[PDB]
């Protein structure tokens, strides 16, 4: 699920470390 | 307290384990791997002697910014736990460490896993709870994340951790008024991880929702928390520093030339989605984050996240070649560009995005004499055919549908102009 409009997502990216 | 780490065999040789220990916290690491190391396969069952493996590799990945490096501290993390007579806190910690490392790398599946076994190895904790909680949330399992906080809430009602979780769950699914007592309490408890901006979102936006009018107290408060840039910018995804302002005039954005083709194509642009709307309706989805009080809203989306969706640029074919002349917009990984459909008796809520990072242009393509309107901030205006509008939808702004026909706009996000080369290159997609 993507944040696009709005910030509904607990969390909107995906980490990668360093 | 005091962590007990010890075994019984572990104390016995607690001279070589605090030495290896001692050549870590003095920085030297690559001594440290090489004690550890030999500890390791001298004492093959130690978990002291392991958990130390793992916690040089860690410091290593930290000195040598190195996923992979971490990737190794990961898998001894777990060793460490595979072998005998662990003592609960080093069994704890090791398995912790593993997951919030996971989690640091993305593997968020991964670390799923550990926490569940964490549970299922500490019941009465509830911490680790909360933490499992955190774990579903962060893979899109809503529905297991707020079973395990009504079950924190069962035994401990007052954790505020598991309140303002429960409560963003709660507000997610539109059980508004539900929500706000949870995210209210779960704040004013100051118990750590509620100090978050996404609790003071919610719960403000809540509270907007429900004509609650002290949302703004909770705005202010998150403003002077840090959390948000101003009490009408209340994005959470920013780069600090950025030129901050509701309203943008093309020659302030300096996409002249994107503005410029977007103005002199415009009706091209509108056919395209015309046609769409004609005969592949079903490339316009609902709007589906939340964001309607009532109406239909639908939108037809050519870019997100820096990605041109082929198939339905088939269906805007000379848009989609018009646009990939502008990196500003096609590159522009937190933002999309899209074509938004609007009809009578909609109403959207007060709201925000989510990153500072984007700048949103609108041209108008087909628009009623009457009735539609969209504020940002505290200006309000309206669109025009083939006339291009920008906005900073990182602030609150609300829009309304009260014609007698539809209202077809082309949505186009930008970096925001001030953004390096390198800021667009590396900011991770939103
Ligand atoms: O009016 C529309 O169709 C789009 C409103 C939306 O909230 C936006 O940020 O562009
Ligand atoms: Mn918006």
């Amino acid at each position: 699920g993507k944040c696009k409009d709005g910030l509904g997502e607990y969390t909107c990216t995906s980490l990668e470390g360093f | 307290k005091k962590p007990k780490l010890l075994n019984k065999f572990d104390k016995t040789i607690k001279a070589e384990l605090d030495a290896a220990e001692k050549l870590r916290k003095r920085g030297k690491i690559e001594e440290a791997v090489n004690a550890f190391k030999e500890l390791v396969r001298k004492y093959p069952q130690s978990p002291r002697a392991r958990y130390g493996k793992a916690q040089c590799e860690d410091d290593l990945a930290e000195k040598r910014r190195s996923n992979e490096v971490l990737r190794g501290a990961i898998e001894t993390y777990q060793e460490v736990a595979s072998l005998p007579d662990v003592p609960a806190d080093l069994l704890k910690l090791s398995l912790k460490r593993r997951s919030d490392r996971q989690q640091f790398l993305g593997h968020m599946r991964g670390s799923l896993l550990t926490l569940q076994r964490l549970v299922q190895l500490f019941p009465n904790d509830t911490s680790l709870k909360n933490d499992l909680g955190v774990g579903y949330l962060l893979i899109g399992d809503n529905d297991n994340a707020k079973k395990v906080y009504e079950e924190v809430l069962s035994v401990t009602p007052n954790d505020g951790f598991a309140k303002v979780h429960y409560g963003f769950i709660l507000k997610a699914q539109n059980k508004i008024a539900e929500s706000i007592p949870y995210l209210k309490e779960g704040i004013e408890s100051g118990d750590p991880g509620t100090d978050d901006g996404r609790f003071y979102f919610h719960l403000g936006d809540a509270m907007q929702r429900v004509g609650n009018k002290e949302a703004y107290k909770w705005y202010e408060l998150g403003h002077k928390r840090g959390h948000f840039a101003s009490v009408w910018q209340r994005s959470l995804y920013n780069v600090n520093g950025l030129k901050a302002q509701p309203w943008w005039t093309p020659k302030e954005t300096g996409y002249t030339e994107l503005v410029k083709s977007l103005e002199r194509n415009w009706k091209l642009i509108r056919d395209e989605g015309l046609a769409v709307m004609d005969k592949a309706k079903g490339l316009f989805l609902p709007e589906d984050e939340n964001l309607r009080e009532k109406g239909d809203w639908s939108q037809f989306t050519l870019w997100q996240q820096g990605r041109r969706n082929e198939n339905a640029c088939k269906g805007a074919p000379k848009t989609c070649t018009l646009l990939e002349k502008f990196p500003e917009t096609t590159g522009c990984r937190r933002g999309q560009i899209k074509y938004s459909i609007m009809h009578p008796g909609t109403h959207v809520w007060p709201h925000t995005g989510p990153t500072n990072c984007r700048l949103r242009m609108h041209l108008g393509l087909v628009i009623p004499k009457e009735g539609c309107k969209i504020r940002c901030a505290n200006e309000t205006k309206t669109w025009e055919e083939g006339k291009v509008l920008i906005f900073d939808d990182s602030f609150e702004h609300e829009v309304w549908q009260d014609a007698s026909s539809f209202r077809l706009i082309f949505i186009v996000d930008v970096w925001h102009p001030e953004l390096t080369p390198q800021q667009r290159r590396s900011l991770p997609a939103i």
